[PDB]
């Protein structure tokens, strides 16, 4: 019941909508309290607002009043007609209850229960942040707070400073022996134990390991000082400092009347301000020391001046050193509790800015692309680097000077969101008439003629110059001192243009393009459309497929069908000069921001390449109606799985349309279906038929890598769905769908009669060895297997014979294509066939992480699969296609030359803004949200007191906020918690569901003052990792989306949860390492504590962006004191976070170096003799290296010699190359004419009696010439633990 | 009557864990038996004279070869260690071999064995009976001259000798802030006491004196007069190897004919593990440095003999491997790169004899006899000298300027310094190679860097960086002769690394040789940066 007057102090929008401020110490302010209204008027007497009070913080001159519920007037009300008492002298003032209460209906038509509730969520996040602030750095009472029941060092946990007499002797537990002395013992004692646990979780496990690694301690640490470092203007004279902290003091007895259990007093603290400012002249030398603050005059200030530089400027260095003398009782009183330096300039000056940017620390070395960068980041300008603390700067109207400097101890900064243009009213006029029009629609395209085509597809093309245009503007008005670069940027950008229209130019003087181009649009658009309805029908909802097919869902995005069409005339024509030469070949290479659609721009050239070669012809001798065409490649083993349900959609339409198409007589989409494999380990997938039935026999009493079916969304039981052919030589393994009715088109009731039954996919080795798949998606390391198996050649399409009854045909096998009649089968004999086309089109995803030794393992093994691709056509020899995709580019030139051997072509370029280029636009604060970060550091604590204490303070202001504002706070209300390994992970688990628990339930339990957090349950916790197993991950996936249900009580005054019956609960906290492999863009998750600095750029820029896309995300970085990283990371931590892209971490990929040709060279010499060729196929081919046949490794010698010399570029490497290789092969020539035995590659068969092995594998010898590794990484088998078991008795005694 | 738990790494077996070692796995804690209860028979040997006839000399000559670890129960033995435990549920305290707890496992997933208290139900008793699981207990006793064994509980708890027996448990502070603190309380004498108790000054008036208990050996001595110390589990300060290294080149201290092949006019490269290229030398740093020289192939053996418990080591206070004289010795032999760098021979004996750097060297050698005189040692023996800590800081920075630059990890990457100067032959010089075989930057990674390219840049990232440490105006002032320390400006956020890493263990180091510092200046030895 209060009146204020308005004044307009605070500058955030969001801030001032919610808030009021009042001027004066709140010593004055006594009166008011939470749970009150306040009726906020402007200068003149107006009423505007009516509102609530949450919660009061204080200041040193300011008060800040937060609400929680409040009504905004819409009319104009005058006070004159109020019976009330104008504010006086514009201080608060008391209302009388009565004639408020009249008043609400009468002069502003509400009542109390008719108020409106706040709904913002920036709000939220910004009331969150100040909760944990306070508990965690402090002052949390105010200036002039009182500490009961407890010592003022151990409340804390951030930003203190202690005596230097401490500091020097160091710690070795953190309490000492000395100040824990107490008459009585401690009476708060309880037992330890996992009391009323009720864990709930899931506990499931697997078997997995990861690396380790050690530090120096984090408990024999406490820093007594901080600075900072800053660069300051010539012709000025003096300068402004200004330090501030805080200093505790004990309360004697008689002076309060708390009172502990037993009826005895306790121990009460206060607290009390200190600090002043100084006037420094500048000349150059040491500061001389000087104490700002009289009455403790022994804490200083020091640093020291330099002479002037180059040009102009002068570095000054800054401390502040705690020197004072630790006491014998109440060691306390000597601790310094949270610091603050400002340094301004003088009163007097006549121009403010006057802090310039650091000297540029050049090291007489130059790169392009390093001065690119420095081009594109202008704006972003760093002014100041802090010494154990963290630093900020004021900016002024020029970007490049500041105003005020200053430091921060946990510091803040918020990042500006990434989107694509077209939706919003201030951008491009013909991207709003793209979208108003429907010109992206995907229907639409696919049914116009060549001349609206033509004009519909124009538009961009001309924007795009438009743009251009306007770009050369400005060369050099605002580009200074670089004009090399704003030349060179403009130059790719025309090259862009100039290739687009050669795609549509390439479109328009075609009818297999234009045919292709319909299909692979249609083909899309299904898809598209039919995934959404799969996930809302295998979720248990009621929906039907009409609701799905709106404009919203079947529409493009502008960069995806301009990659489209950089993409056509290549593969159109496998004459095109991208494809004939080895020089100048451009390998596309696409980066973009997380979260826009690299994966659907990149299945559509997949789509367009499977649907244009069947429309050729057999060309120089080939096959063309079937093979293997698309390879898709991936490093990891769980993205793998996941990425494989998305592309069985696409096959799965594309195989709908050609069967619709074939019903019309049309002939032109072949006879032959398109399917789909896998290729990985063993492990995941079984190797023969004989396993396949194996696996549903033990199942009774996994080829089912599927749960649901893609197409409906039925669920799939693996008992009755699985059908496995008898096989005296092979079967075939086939998968249905779970209908019961018959209306899909995968059922048994409908496929039975296609050549290929049920789903169309494969999952045995043997079975894609025999009737390859249309596409392939395999992981990296599967590769190696080429030096071992020679049945793998089917695969590139080298073949000449073929059963009707079993399939394709390789030396060695079981089948001869002779058989006779049996089972009433008709009897059939063998034929001989043409060979088929190698594959036109190679795609790797996560580029970056092709670095290291796995880059340079997977580079060396590259030399065969680029051969073994190849082809003749006129005289000139054909080479694929390659296209691959980043997050982050960094030095790619030389890598993709090293790995890929071609040129580079980045797709979108840069333009001359971080801000702008023509197909990404980065938004602004102040009309859209973006995702702050936060930071901690701390010694003298370890790693779990640090994580206990953050997550209970996360997790316990998150139920206050509950509690009073209802459902919007659920994006906060479940925590998830980021790793870096397996083991610390493992060491987390066990704190989270013991201690966690406990510390939230007693949180307010005790006597200190604890204002923000509140009472919390916790009883639920998952977690996400390789240990857990492949049929349960859907299910914890599926778990994450339910809510959190609230219910309003007018009892407790607040909303409180209960759970029914048989009733799924929400998750509560989450764990995840790594593979944070979100299925979709999960709506619910928006707080995430990440728990150590990763070992890269681009893996923290993945993780910590899935959290916060549809509502605002807030991050909080847990940093250690103890390790490099972290500490160099501290202290320049605002720096960083505007600046991503500069930061990024060096590689390397370097074959054909001693090292990598003393493990690489053999296996891939082998892999080219073996897949090459018919004499070498079969295991016995060992021995066949006559005096006849030296010809063929003469050319395999000439390969590998050719790629190391173009490769390297150094003549001494290919001297190197060409000696290794001859002393393999002369070593080979000496094992071939030792007779009296039979020599193969692998002990295997029923001749194994006499035969002699040729090669080896990684075992107890150390490395040979002939040791063939079977990954792409190795670590040599490791040593096992034998424990013992047994009594022993202890007869000795202790004594003093 | 044997059951497997894990495994490990055979690298580890040599620098973390070893016998002697507590091993902290997932589910329990283990030590390390001794060799001669070892598999002999199961043992590859590695072929090395020029360290086998070092390792004679110290061992005497009985020593016979080395070999590799041993590699269906065939592996490295251990014992459970510490022999005390706590219960989960009723929080309980009791040692394994009373007979109130029992040992599950299971067989093809090793890694879930652990140990229950049978029939536990609840502190004060009334619940259902149940199995529950119980973890180590987590502090040790420690003895500078070798020994370890159990902690005191009965002693500490009962203020001496009692003649109770009754059962004890663990309380907590029973508030939502406080989180170190530990309290012990007897069930039937309601003895209470807190476990700030056993450290700082307190500790000499509570521990008792050390009982003499080699736990890996099952044998006890008689007597022990040093004073005693109480560790946590799983600290670094338990255990520390004794390690002697050799590089293999082609064909009596270690480390001279190292520095005579290295130094030759011409390399040799006909041998199969040993080849070098001479590429280049940078712009800035001519004065300074003569060659710079790469390896492209490299190889080190190793051995191990002993280990320490309390401090690092400097032989009376070293502890054996097994009962007697032993028979052989584990090893370990890893294939890498290195970078080796020299530096000009008449700028250094220009430096040396200046007077700032004559007045820092009287300040360590003070440091020194400060340092030996508390622990009973000549102390007029084994200084190495000025250059040493020159040329050892500037290791210790490049190493850490690596990791920094490239995203390496710290614990890959090994020094090794040459700078002796007793019998005429002056060295200067430091060499940097790989340490493990699966490390970062294996394969050509580090070579890569040897380029004149990238090392200029490197080394001028590395020297302006140290200009202004994090914890500075202390950092600076520090005065070894005060306080018998070996390092003087040199601490841990600036330039201490692993101690995997480190030759000698961070003694003889100091930053203000190299570059002006915030209170020394004429002292530098790079000038002008
Ligand atoms: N044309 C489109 N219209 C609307 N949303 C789309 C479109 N294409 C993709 N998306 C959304 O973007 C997501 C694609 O993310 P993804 O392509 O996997 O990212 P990346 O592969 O770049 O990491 C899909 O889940 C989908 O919801």
């Amino acid at each position: 019941a209060w009146i204020a007057i308005d004044h307009n102090f605070s500058r955030a929008q969001v801030l001032t909508y919610y808030t009021l401020q009042l001027k004066g110490e709140h010593s004055l302010h006594q009166a008011i309290s939470d749970n009150d209204w306040i009726l906020v008027l402007d200068t003149t007497g107006n009423i505007t607002r009516v509102g609530r009070i949450l919660r009061i913080r204080s200041d040193l001159e300011t008060t800040t009043i937060f609400f929680d519920r409040m009504l905004q007037v819409k009319s104009v009300v005058s006070i004159g007609i109020t019976p009330f008492k104008f504010p006086p002298n514009d201080r608060a003032g008391r209302i009388q209850w009565t004639d408020f209460i009249e008043t609400l209906p009468k002069e502003l038509h509400i009542t109390i229960a008719d108020i409106p509730k706040i709904e913002d969520q920036t709000y939220i996040r910004e009331l969150l942040q100040l909760a944990v602030m306070d508990d965690l750095l402090g002052p949390a009472g105010g200036p002039n707070e009182l500490i009961v029941d407890m010592g003022v060092r151990d409340r804390y946990l951030v930003g203190k400073l202690a005596p230097r007499e401490a500091a020097e002797r160091g710690q070795e537990f953190p309490i000492d022996a000395e100040d824990i002395e107490d008459e009585e013992p401690d009476l708060i004692v309880k037992a330890k134990t996992a009391k009323v646990n009720s864990p709930s979780v899931l506990g499931s496990g697997e078997t997995d390991t990861a690396e380790e690694i050690d530090a120096a301690s984090n408990q024999s640490l406490v820093p007594s000082s901080l600075g900072m470092t800053f660069c300051v203007d010539g012709d000025v004279d003096r300068v402004e400092i200004e330090a501030r902290w805080g200093r505790y003091e004990r309360v004697p007895n008689d002076e309060h009347q708390f009172f502990k259990s037993n009826g005895q007093k306790a121990k009460v603290w206060k607290r009390i301000p200190c600090g002043g400012k100084i006037v420094l002249p500048l000349i150059e030398g040491s500061i001389s020391h000087n104490a700002p603050d009289s009455t403790s005059p022994e804490v200083r200030v020091q640093g020291s001046i330099r002479a002037k530089n180059d040009n102009g400027d002068r570095l000054i260095t800054l401390f502040l050193v705690n020197a004072q003398e630790e006491p014998d009782t109440n060691r306390d009183t000597a601790w310094v509790f949270q610091p603050e330096l400002i340094v301004r300039a003088a009163k007097d000056a006549a121009k403010p800015a006057i802090f310039r940017r650091r000297p540029v620390l050049d090291a007489d070395g130059m790169d392009p692309e390093r001065e690119a960068l420095e081009m594109i980041y202008r704006d972003r300008v760093e002014f100041a680097v802090g010494h154990g603390v963290a630093v900020h700067a004021e900016i002024a109207d020029d970007v490049t000077l500041a105003t005020e400097v200053r430091t921060t101890v946990m510091p803040q900064y918020e990042v500006q969101a990434t989107e694509t243009p077209g939706l919003e009213l201030s951008d491009r006029p013909a991207m709003r008439e793209m979208v108003s029009s429907g010109l992206l629609d995907m229907q639409r395209l696919a049914t116009l003629d060549i001349d609206p085509l033509v004009d519909a597809l124009s538009v961009l093309t001309n924007d795009y110059a438009t743009w251009i245009d306007e770009q050369n503007l400005n060369v050099s008005s605002k580009a200074k001192g670089f004009d090399t670069q704003a030349q060179t940027a403009i130059n790719r950008c025309q090259e862009i243009h100039t290739r687009l229209q050669e795609g549509i130019n390439t479109l328009k003087s075609n009818e297999n393009a234009l045919a292709a181009f319909r299909f692979a649009n249609q083909a899309m658009a299904t898809q598209r459309i039919r995934s959404l309805y799969a996930l809302a029908m295998r979720r248990g909802e009621d929906v039907t497929l009409d609701k799905f097919d709106v404009l919203k869902n079947r529409s493009w995005r502008p960069f995806q069908l301009a990659f489209l069409l950089l993409s056509i005339p290549s593969l159109a024509d496998p004459c095109h000069p991208d494809r004939v030469k080895p020089i100048e070949a451009y390998a596309d290479l696409l980066w973009f921001p997380t979260g826009g659609g690299k994966t659907e721009a990149y299945l559509g050239v997949a789509a367009f390449t499977m649907a244009i070669r069947r429309m050729q012809g057999n060309l120089g001798g080939y096959d063309s109606s079937r093979g293997l065409t698309v390879i898709m490649r991936y490093t990891l083993r769980l993205l793998t799985l996941q990425q494989f349900q998305r592309a069985t959609a696409l096959i799965c339409a594309m195989e709908v349309l050609r069967r619709e198409a074939l019903n019309k007589g049309d002939k032109s989409l072949g006879t032959e279906p398109f399917t789909i494999g896998l290729w990985v380990g063993n492990k995941v997938t079984p190797g023969t038929t004989e396993d396949s039935h194996n696996a549903i026999e033990k199942t009774r009493n996994s080829p089912v890598q599927l749960t649901s079916c893609p197409w409906c969304g039925t669920e799939i039981v693996p008992g009755q769905d699985v059908e496995v052919k008898k096989d005296k030589a092979g079967g075939r393994t086939f998968v249905y769908c779970g209908d019961k009715k018959g209306r899909c088109e995968f059922s048994k009731g409908k496929s039975s009669t296609q050549p290929h039954p049920g789903i169309p996919v494969l999952v045995v080795d043997e079975e894609i060895y025999h009737r390859p798949p249309t596409m392939m998606i395999a992981t990296v390391d599967k590769f190696a297997m080429m030096a071992w198996r020679g049945q793998v050649r089917t695969l590139f399409g080298r073949v000449e014979k073929e059963c009707e009854r079993h399939g394709l045909l390789w030396p060695g096998a079981n089948c001869t294509g002779n058989h006779q009649a049996f089972k009433g089968q008709p009897s059939a004999k063998v034929k001989a066939i043409p060979p088929i086309r190698p594959p036109d089109l190679i795609i790797q995803d996560e580029f970056h992480l092709i670095s290291g030794p796995l880059g340079t393992m997977v580079g060396l093994y590259e030399t065969a699969v680029d051969e073994l691709c190849s082809w003749t056509l006129n005289g000139k020899t054909v080479k694929p296609k390659i296209i691959a995709s980043t997050a982050t580019v960094r030095k790619a030139k030389e890598q993709v030359n090293n790995v890929f051997m071609r040129q580079v072509s980045v797709f979108p370029p840069h333009g001359l803004d971080v801000e702008d280029n023509f197909f990404s636009v980065q938004r602004h604060i102040k009309d859209k949200f973006g995702r702050r970060y936060l930071g901690v550091c701390s010694p003298g604590s370890s790693r779990p007191a640090m994580l206990i204490r953050v997550y209970t303070a996360f997790l316990t202001a998150a139920q206050e906020l509950f509690d009073h504002f209802g459902e919007p706070a659920d994006p906060y209300m479940t925590m998830v918690g980021y790793f870096n390994s397996l083991r610390e992970l493992g060491g987390m688990k066990r704190l989270a569901e013991d201690d966690v628990q406990t510390r939230s339930y007693r949180v307010q339990m005790s006597m200190v003052e604890r204002p923000a957090l509140a009472q919390r349950s916790v009883n639920n916790i998952r977690e996400l990792t390789s240990r857990v197993s492949s049929q349960d991950i859907p299910k914890y996936l599926d778990n994450l989306e339910v809510k959190f249900k609230a219910e309003f009580d007018s009892s407790a005054g607040k909303y409180v949860t209960k759970w029914q019956e048989g009733d799924t609960r929400a998750i509560d906290v989450v764990l995840a390492t790594n593979m944070l492999s979100v299925g979709v863009d999960v709506n619910r998750l928006g707080l995430m504590a990440v728990n150590g600095q990763p070992k890269g750029t681009a893996e923290y820029i993945q993780a910590t962006s899935r959290v916060g896309r549809s509502f605002p995300g807030l991050v909080c970085t847990v940093l250690t004191w103890a390790r490099p990283r972290d500490l160099s990371h501290y202290e320049t931590f605002e720096h960083y976070h505007a600046t991503f892209y500069k930061h990024v971490e060096a590689q390397s990929v370097t074959p054909f170096s001693p090292r990598a040709m003393d493990r690489g060279l053999t296996g891939s010499l082998l892999s080219l003799m073996r897949l090459k060729n018919n004499e070498f196929s079969p295991n016995e081919g060992a021995g066949k290296l006559d005096m006849s046949n030296q010809s063929e490794l003469a050319h395999a010698i000439e390969v590998l010699a050719t790629r190391a010399g173009n490769v390297a570029e150094d003549n001494a490497r290919k001297l190197l190359a060409e000696n290794e290789l001859k002393e393999r092969a002369d070593e080979w020539a000496k094992e071939a004419s030792k007779g009296g035995r039979i020599l193969g590659y692998e002990k295997r068969g029923p001749d194994k009696d006499k035969t002699v092995a040729l090669i080896k594998s990684p075992g107890l010898q150390a490395w040979d010439n002939w040791t063939v590794p079977m990954s792409m990484r190795e670590v040599e088998s490791g040593v096992r633990l034998i424990m013992d078991t047994k009594f022993i008795k202890d007869d000795h005694d202790w004594k003093p | 009557n044997k059951t497997p738990v894990g495994e490990v790494r055979p690298s580890q077996l040599l620098w973390t864990y070893g016998p002697g070692a507590l091993i902290d796995l997932p589910s329990l804690s283990v030590v390390t038996l001794g060799i001669d209860r070892w598999e002999r028979e199961r043992c590859q040997p590695i072929q090395e004279a020029r360290l086998l006839a070092a390792v004679r000399k110290v061992l005497g000559p009985q020593v016979e070869n080395l070999r590799m670890p041993p590699f269906a129960n065939i592996g490295v033995p251990v014992r459970p260690f510490p022999r005390w435990m706590r219960c989960v549920k009723c929080g309980l305290l009791s040692p394994f071999d009373d007979g109130l707890l029992e040992i599950k496992e299971d067989r093809f997933r090793a890694e879930r064995t652990r140990f229950v208290h049978k029939g536990c139900t609840g502190s004060k008793g009334n619940l259902p009976a149940k199995d529950a699981d119980a973890v180590p207990a987590r502090f040790l006793l420690a003895c500078r001259d070798g020994h370890l064994d159990d902690f005191p509980w009965h002693y500490f708890v009962h203020g001496g000798n009692s003649t109770c027996k009754g059962t004890l448990r663990f309380f907590e502070s029973g508030a939502s802030l406080q989180t170190e603190n530990l309290w012990v309380r007897c069930d039937s004498c309601e003895a209470s006491r807190s476990m700030a108790h056993a450290f700082g000054k307190a500790g000499k008036e509570n521990l008792p004196a050390c009982r003499g208990r080699h736990p890996h050996l099952d044998q006890f001595d008689i007597d022990c007069g040093e004073e005693p110390r109480a560790v946590l589990l799983g600290a670094t300060n338990s255990w520390f190897p004794i390690t002697l290294s050799a590089l293999a080149i082609p064909q009596a201290d270690i480390k001279g004919p190292e520095w005579e092949v290295l130094t030759e006019a011409n390399p040799p490269t006909d041998y199969p593990h040993f080849m070098s290229k001479k590429i280049g030398t940078p712009a800035q740093f001519i004065p300074y440095i003569s060659r710079v020289l790469l390896l492209e192939r490299l190889r080190e053996v190793n051995a191990l003999l002993g280990f320490t418990r309390v401090e690092a080591p400097e032989r009376p206070q070293m502890a054996s491997l097994a009962r007697n004289k032993p028979e052989w010795v584990p090893a370990n032999q890893v294939h890498g790169e290195g970078i080796f760098i020299q530096f000009n021979e008449k700028t250094l004996v220009a430096w040396e004899s200046l007077d700032a750097v004559k007045q820092v060297d009287e300040m360590l050698r003070g440091g020194h006899t400060g340092w030996r005189n508390s622990r009973n040692l000549d102390p007029n023996e084994d200084y190495p000298g000025i250059r040493y800590a020159m040329l050892h800081t500037l290791s210790h920075l490049l190493i850490r300027e690596l990791a920094l630059e490239c995203g390496y990890n710290a614990a890959s990457i090994r020094e090794r310094i040459y700078a002796d100067t007793s019998n005429g032959s002056p060295q200067a010089g430091i060499l940097i190679y790989t340490a493990a075989a699966d490390s970062d930057g294996t394969l050509g990674g580090l070579v890569d860097l040897g380029k004149p390219e990238n090392l200029g840049r490197l080394l001028v990232q590395a020297l302006n960086r140290s200009k202004i440490c994090s914890s500075d105006p202390l950092c600076s002032e520090h005065n070894p002769e005060k306080d018998r320390s070996l390092h003087a400006a040199a601490c841990h956020a600036c330039t201490l690394v692993a101690e995997t890493s480190c030759e000698q263990g961070n003694r003889y180091l100091d930053r203000s040789l190299l570059i002006p510092t915030l209170e020394r200046i004429h002292a530098a030895f790079f000038k002008g940066f």
